[PDB]
DNA sequence: GATGTATATATCTGACACGTGCCTGGAGACTAGGGAGTAATCCCCTTGGCGGTTAAAACGCGGGGGACAGCGCGTACGTGCGTTTAAGCGGTGCTAGAGCTGTCTACGACCAATTGAGCGGCCTCGGCACCGGGAT
DNA sequence: ATCCCGGTGCCGAGGCCGCTCAATTGGTCGTAGACAGCTCTAGCACCGCTTAAACGCACGTACGCGCTGTCCCCCGCGTTTTAACCGCCAAGGGGATTACTCCCTAGTCTCCAGGCACGTGTCAGATATATACATC
């Protein structure tokens, strides 16, 4: 039986629903149809922005568990202070 | 339509994107910034990079729906979260 | 005298798109000898220090629509001695299928299921046709197989090839 | 012989003790006053305080006894002054203020 | 081991409002909070005493500190209740 | 032109834009709200530094506030555009 | 009294054409007055509270400079 | 004090003083300790970070056909260049102007 | 006696473009730069070794502070020219 | 054809690049100690997998709500010009006040002793959530 | 649809007890900083004069804004389908702790050299006029 073949992208995983939600949230009226891709690279940015800090300060520490202290840490340093895990 | 669903979200405080797929993004993206080496996500700190991630996202549409406001509009285009970040910096 | 080379990113992506471009159009197809495996049939074995992201292969094969698509695939499986080589992807709200049952120079339709593999496929467009890519996502040494994921789940499929979960 | 904390000489609920310590071993200055860690202790004593009536003013509001992050984030983003002071701050579980711009509503 | 403020927020608690109890997560968020506003009071008052070539982190460098960082109003009681809390600790011996 | 003109020669010249002596007047008496009623003398070069970050500040606000009033369709700056590019940053 | 009105109309004209603006209302000029006031409070509280700090009375352009560096807008030229 | 002495810098190629590095580090009250290598590579990276900006700088002296970096000169090099300009991105540069840019709907037709 | 960097953003120039000068407001803006930078570097490096439980300020903590400041490609050219930098001090 | 703007020459002027005395800090050598690097252990807690469930996502479709282009009115902004005005510059004056210094006194670091507050594990109970019903 | 009301229930919070570590006390010293005093800088004030800039007015026309139409594209709905998720389990990596030792840095003192203020020659660039050209 042949089977085809098909691939996934993992930022695809951002669903369009949840970014209504999240809009919705934010207040949104009515979304545009765009706005799901461009969501999906904002968000991508700034979880490359916050990850990268994070994991710097892991490999810093010579560890290799991303605790929630470094996620703190790296949105601390990007002027996002996060209050509730510990700081 | 819209607005029970607005005004359910606003007064609700979980989160909304799933746990699986957003840890799934964050580690594909942690598996580029330690040159192709996987770092144990601790379970908690999954937790605080999504509640940080929502409250920007939420934060970023606040914005760009004070803008799509502004054009007259009522829609959320492209060209309004991307102006909402170009003014914020 | 001192002078800083930078190369700022722009540069950056367009030096590593004209790499990717360049490696595709030539085709050396470094280090890949195709060899017999334990049961699953046959094996391409990289003989490589691959590493993250470090181009691999290319699945070259004929780019069609989707009408066409989602019929060529069940129209091919008619012929229960076709294999697997026809790859479909989802892109810019059209889905496309690599015809690349007819055997080429190349090597990419010379790969077979795992979700345990090694490799992973991307997509890379040169001057708009999307080529599909595969590059290492992991540290590969020299004498590995290639052994990527086809991320189909037919459930027909599924309970045909136990393989598939593997 | 007996003796009493400062927290309470200083009539404080936070411990002087504690944040002198951390005044200490933080390496902010190579001394610190002894008024200081006082001092101290008793702008967070008062800023908790603050915080703490607003959010206990608005978990009575909504007819519940326990203070939860989302009435932290009402008390804070309601209150003008905390608001400029924990502007940069999320408060993960906190939600967002029921705001929707009255251009929205129907007419 | 580890310090946190659960107990002295929860005191203070008791005394704005004695019939009211705060959840573990809101705990953290007040210990955080507590934290945060710590480390700002004192950095600010280390950078205040570097910027005046001296080393004693004094309560006159703290009620710097906190009329730089706290807003109008915050600040002005702040400050107030900091000197009241100063003189009762150097009044009683 | 004329106002193509203004802008091509402002946007590339370096100079402080707002009068020395108005600003300065102004800056003591906003010193002056603030321990009320004690005249602190002002360095002659905190004056600049002061004019400098006030210039920068508007000049940049307007640049970001017409960000929001070409997005508006409008040409004309208006108060409702820097109301909202300020209420946006965050100020 | 009456010294913001100091900050003269083609002032705020001046600033904005720098800015990049083609056309200006009418109405900018006592925004951006108001503006332009809030923004010197700020800038002059924490200037004048580094200032009663340190025990002088004549602002300093380091005072300022800190001001503005507490305010997360860092001013290069004048010291640091 | 025999073997005549070649300055910390000197002997790490620097330009940057190691030495006033090093005392900054110390009587700045960073850490009760400072590395022996802290200073070292805490000026190279100056050194490369300064002659990153007055590289750009001084291409931008000589596109004006100047041969004085100027304020203006500076701002030029920050604003233009991606990433320092992301360094410096809360930082205002006394009489450093800004980027001429005209938004292109403005232009007449 | 006041401190500045001015000489040495001298030699760096003179190293650069060996026949440019500078003015003394530019002057005056590179050494506000250097400052600045050296507060923020140092700063970290501080931010780190307290949440690591360290006493001293070492190579490892400004590198790690210099990849967290500085941007990608000026971060990746500053930790080479710090590493080479190191290395050649403890040669000699 | 003004009206302004790109290009050269003359120049001169304040700002810059450079030589010098010295003095303050940078370097060397040595000692000591304590910070941290390394190794080993324990067990937490992260990863991986499976089954099933069900909540949620995906897809397609109709429709009607809204985006966008066009248009006409009228108003309010830009430009131009003669007038009024206030900034600016140069002087002098002067004097308050910043910067520096020497004395000394109070105040904070340090160190031994101690003791009691707080942190962790145990245990109970009720606040708030949930499932169901009546009213708005 | 959604709030007000009953009754269950459950799980998390609030209180209780034993240990331990760190907060308090007291005494000593040394050094930081408070203070008084002195010098001399530069900030404030004023005033005359120039004149650059602001200003007030008028006019026209560019543009904002309200209205209309049409076309298309979000949204809501219903059905299928899919994958998040929760529980359970199993493993095993690596986080956290601790003990040892060693080496790396602070402290000290002596030496000395480089860099900083200061005086000075000179030249980069900002005008000023003339020449030539771009432009609406």
């Amino acid at each position: 039986k042949r089977h085809r073949k098909v691939l996934r992208d993992n930022i695809q995983g951002i669903t369009k629903p949840a970014i209504r939600r999240l809009a919705r949230r934010g207040g949104v009226k009515r979304i545009s149809g765009l706005i799901y891709e461009e969501t999906r690279g904002v968000l991508k940015v700034f979880l490359e922005n916050v990850i990268r800090d994070a994991v710097t300060y892991t490999e810093h520490a010579k560890r290799k568990t991303v605790t929630a202290m470094d996620v703190v840490y790296a949105l601390k340093r990007q002027g996002r202070t996060l209050y509730g895990f510990g700081g | 339509g819209w607005l029970k669903e607005i005004r359910k979200l606003q007064k609700s405080t979980h989160l909304l994107i799933r746990k699986l797929p957003f840890s799934r993004l964050a580690r594909e993206i942690c598996v580029k910034f330690t040159r192709g080496v996987d770092f144990n996500w601790q379970a908690q700190a999954l937790l605080a990079l999504q509640e940080a991630a929502e409250a920007f996202l939420v934060h970023l549409f606040e914005d760009a729906y004070l803008l799509t406001l502004h054009a007259g509009r009522v829609t959320l285009f492209p060209k309004d979260v991307q102006l909402a970040r170009r003014i914020r910096g | 005298v001192r002078r800083s080379s930078r190369k700022s990113k722009a540069e950056l992506q367009s030096e590593e798109r004209k790499r990717i471009d360049e490696l595709i159009e030539s085709g050396k197809e470094e280090g890949m000898k195709i060899d017999l495996i334990d049961g699953k049939g046959r094996g391409v074995i990289a003989t490589k220090q691959f590493s993250r992201g470090d181009f691999v292969v290319e699945y070259h094969g004929d780019l069609i629509e989707i009408t066409d698509a989602k019929k060529r695939e069940a129209l091919y499986a008619q012929d229960p001695s076709t294999g697997c080589y026809m790859y479909y992807f989802q892109y810019l709200s059209k889905t496309y299928c690599v015809d690349a049952t007819r055997e080429t120079n190349r090597l990419g339709r010379l790969i077979n299921h795992s979700k345990c593999g090694n490799c992973q496929t991307k997509l890379h467009d040169i001057d708009g046709v999307p080529h599909l890519i595969l590059i290492a996502s992991r540290d590969i040494a020299a004498g590995e197989e290639l052994l990527y994921d086809y991320g189909d789940r037919s459930k027909a499929s599924i309970e045909a090839h136990p393989w598939l979960k593997h | 012989a007996k003796a009493k904390t400062r927290s309470s000489r200083a009539g404080l609920q936070f411990p002087v003790g504690r944040v002198h310590r951390l005044l200490r071993k933080g390496n902010y200055s190579e001394r610190v006053g002894a008024g200081a860690p006082v001092y101290l202790a008793a702008v967070l004593e008062y800023l908790t305080a603050e915080i703490l009536e607003l959010a206990g003013n608005a978990a009575r509001d909504n007819k519940k006894t326990r203070i939860i992050p989302r009435h932290l984030q009402l008390a804070i983003r309601n209150d003008e002054e905390l608001n400029k002071l924990l502007g940069r701050v999320t408060i993960a579980q906190g939600g967002v203020l029921p705001n929707i711009q009255a251009v929205l509503l129907p007419k | 081991r580890k310090e946190s403020y659960s107990i002295y927020v929860y005191k203070v608690l008791k005394q704005v409002h004695p019939d009211t109890g705060i959840s573990s997560k809101a705990m953290g968020i007040m210990n955080s909070f507590v934290n945060d506003i710590f480390e700002r009071i004192a950095g600010e008052a280390s950078r205040l005493a570097h910027y005046n070539k001296r080393s004693t982190i004094t309560s006159r460098e703290i009620q710097t500190a906190v009329r730089l960082l706290l807003p109008g109003e915050l600040a002005k009681h702040a400050v107030s209740e900091g000197t009241k809390a100063v003189t009762k600790y150097t009044s009683a011996k």
